[PDB]
RNA sequence: UAUCUACUUUAUUCCUCCCUGUACGAAAGGACAAGAGAAAUAAGGCCUACUUCACAAAGCGCCUUCUAAAUGAUAUCAUCUCAACUUAAUACCCACACCCAAGAACAGGGUU
RNA sequence: CCCAUAGUAGGCCUAAAAGCAGCCACCAAUUAAGAAAGCGUUCAAGCUCAACACCUCCCAAACAUAUA
């Protein structure tokens, strides 16, 4: 990348760019998620894509220059937050209860002190709709409200 | 209760069992298809005119001027034959790369100002550039040979 | 009466009158997420990095 | 066809590999022969068998006592080879079916102790309001099996 | 812990299962070393019980409790 | 004429002064907060005085009452962020018999 | 995100109502800004749009990962 050096001097130096891996299994996508099959194969666990797709202060890039679709962008997003929030993510600072699979920010929800009768009851959510379509290797499937 | 309520009416199990089986399928595809792969012939028969029409060419940096300001520019460039032209640069490209303007491409981009005449008055414009301190003039080419500013300077000299 | 057979503590701190009868430390259900700090080299070098960056980006 | 090492990518259930059948039958057919010969030798102590008898099925042992529900229209006394067994072990070995053992394997030998009937059992009906009562008494008749030999033949 | 042998038999009719005893390795074993209120909570505290078990109930209890019950074994 | 359930010791407000007729506004206008008062109510107690009154119980009497700022990406500006972060209950209670400020009985306190 | 000259303060009636009180034409300049789309003024002047140029007190407890 470039960075803007200053000292009153100040310049703008690229440094240390990097470039493709070697080969991809499924080349000629639109998405590096579409070419190295990971379509419907990550979560909010794996902060090794998570860690690649961010600046370096917990902020995403944006996908004009990442070159993502824009459903995997945005579950790209997602997860960034719900790897944030679940303390994941500790060296991407800006300068206690632990969580995980946060949806919302747990700043501004306001808890549930009226839940509804048996046929009406507010629910809790959990995980994200935007992951809906994961591989499901569960035999029943992702309860995203609890 | 009749058949024809005001709200909607509470369906028997059995045909809200129906209304749930028949509900519409959409088809899933396989892969998904966002991750798959008169006017402008009037100006390349204009500005080829232009292009065949002068024999320098000196250009400018002119959205930086007032709507008066651009009206005096114009009066006192009124009285030379010279003509002004601002046209696109992405029809442009077509222009420099069609004219064999290789010394030329990488000087037309952005907000640029076309100053197209055949013979040389631009010591009045260098006169009149020192009058405003911004707008530097860019360079040009005079028949197939790039003029730099200080060429610019030496041309007018 | 079976609540009363389960003991809580809040730390890691257990008293020794019941460290002395434990048998069996039962498997955590779930699977623990580990962070950037717990990744060693080769695993993140294992871990193949999937794209261009633009050569003059400011970050 | 390759994707890198990631949470979703790799079962969460651990990879096992069956062996082809080939020294897998030749591991079966050892340990066939070497059971054979624990049975030849008398490496049993005593015996238990699941026995599918009148109509559900028994852990049957040695020297034991079983209660039927039913007349076995036999005297008392007379032995009885339990046919149906499904399933024999020992101390270090079991041996069951599919779904039954074959007749030459397993010899399920009993004598019928005693032909009783059971204790008398109520049968009351009771609709409130109705005026619906009814009642009956009913004794049903039951037969107590001693199982005296679970005996086993060396064929494999 | 896991550790059987299965065969089918050649016929494939009967399956043979063998299974013998693990014994426990000498490597894996250790040498031998060598008022009323209160009352109730002393004893629930030392049985880990409730104090409800402890109180003594009602002769009409203590009566219809069997003497000499059935044994079995 | 109460049989069964349930149950029988879980600090506010007004007015006055000060701050101040300050800040605020530009003149008119006019703060808060905190503090000092004077009251009233409520709760909790008490008899030195007054009053009903007298080995004491009372009140009209007295005492006490503690959501917001920056920074910032997605969307390089900006943006309070269902983006990441950073910052802005103590107390109370606890080991025969006679008299009692204890009390329906039982209990409780004293009996040097 | 930009960017907003000029025939013109279009005529008619209207104290003047000018793109914006109303009728009708809605032509035309550079390369292009509509005789005019929302604030706005008695009217004006100023402002944004397009287009040019970068583009009574809630109520089971709970749980998103192990193969129908
Ligand atoms: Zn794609």
């Amino acid at each position: 990348f470039r960075e803007v050096v200053e000292t009153t001097i100040i310049e703008g130096r690229i440094t240390a760019t990097p470039k493709e891996s070697p080969n991809p299994p499924n080349p000629s996508g639109q998405c590096p998620i579409c070419r190295w099959n990971l379509k419907h194969k990550y979560n909010y666990d794996d902060v090794l894509l998570l860690s690649q797709f961010i600046r370096p202060h917990g902020g995403m890039l944006p996908r004009k220059i990442t070159g993502l679709c824009q459903e995997e962008h945005r579950k790209i997003e997602e997860c960034v937050k719900m790897a944030h929030r679940a303390g994941l993510l500790p060296n991407h600072r800006p300068r206690q209860l632990n969580r995980y699979l946060t949806r919302w920010a747990p700043g501004s929800v306001k808890p549930i002190y009226k839940k509804g009768p048996r046929w009406n009851r507010v629910r809790m959510p959990v995980g994200s709709p935007l992951l809906r379509d994961n591989v499901c290797y569960s035999r029943t499937p992702w309860k995203l409200y609890h | 209760s009749k058949a024809v309520t005001r709200h909607r009416r509470v369906m028997h199990f059995q045909r809200q069992k129906l209304m749930a089986v028949t509900e519409y399928i959409p088809p899933k595809p396989a892969i998904h298809p966002s991750c798959l792969p008169g006017l402008i012939r009037l100006l390349r028969r204009e500005i080829a005119a232009v292009f065949q029409d002068n024999r320098m060419i000196a250009v400018c940096q002119n959205v930086a001027l007032s709507a008066e300001d651009k009206l005096l520019m114009r009066h006192q460039l009124r009285k030379h034959k010279i003509l002004m032209k601002v046209f696109p640069n992405q029809v442009l490209k077509p222009f420099l790369e069609d004219s064999k303007y290789q010394n030329l491409l990488p000087l037309f981009v952005g907000h640029n100002m076309l100053l197209v005449s055949e013979e040389p008055k631009v010591k009045e414009m260098v006169r009149i550039l020192r009058t405003v301190p911004f707008l530097p003039l860019l360079g040009g080419c005079i028949d197939d040979t790039i003029l730099s500013r200080q060429g610019f300077i030496n041309y007018s000299k | 009466t079976m609540m009363e057979r389960l003991h809580l503590f809040p730390d890691e701190y257990i008293p020794e009158d019941i460290l002395k009868n434990l048998v069996e430390e039962l498997p955590q259900p779930r699977k623990i997420p580990k962070r950037l700090d717990e990744y060693t080299q080769e695993e993140i070098d294992a871990f193949p990095r999937l794209w261009t960056p633009p050569e003059d980006y400011r970050l | 066809g390759y994707v890198p090492k990631t949470s979703l990518s790799s079962p969460p259930w651990p990879e096992v590999v069956l062996p082809d059948p080939v020294e897998e039958t030749r591991h079966h057919a050892e340990v066939v022969k070497k059971v054979n010969e624990m049975i030849v030798t008398g490496q049993y102590g005593r015996l238990f068998a699941v026995v599918h008898f009148a109509s559900r099925q028994w852990k049957v042992t040695s020297e034991d006592l079983i209660l039927i529900g039913n007349e076995l229209d036999l005297a008392c006394g007379e032995r009885i080879r339990l046919e149906k067994v499904l399933l024999v072990g020992a101390d270090n070995f079991t041996l069951l079916g599919k779904p039954l053992l074959g007749k030459d394997l397993v010899r399920v030998e009993a004598t019928v102790i005693e032909k009783t009937e059971s204790w008398p059992r109520i049968i009351m009906r009771f609709r409130k309001r109705k005026n619906f009562k009814k009642k009956r008494i009913v004794t049903t008749p039951q037969t107590v099996l001693r199982i005296n030999s679970i005996e086993i033949a060396p064929c494999l | 812990n896991c550790n059987v042998e299965l065969a089918l038999t050649s016929d494939g009719r009967t399956i043979v299962c063998y299974h013998p005893s693990v014994d426990i390795p000498y490597e894996h074993t250790k040498p031998i070393p060598r008022e009323e209120g209160p009352m109730i909570e002393q004893l629930s505290k030392m049985f880990f019980t409730t104090k409800h078990r402890w109180y003594p109930h009602g002769r009409y209890h203590r009566c219809r409790k069997n003497l000499n019950p059935p044994k079995d074994r």
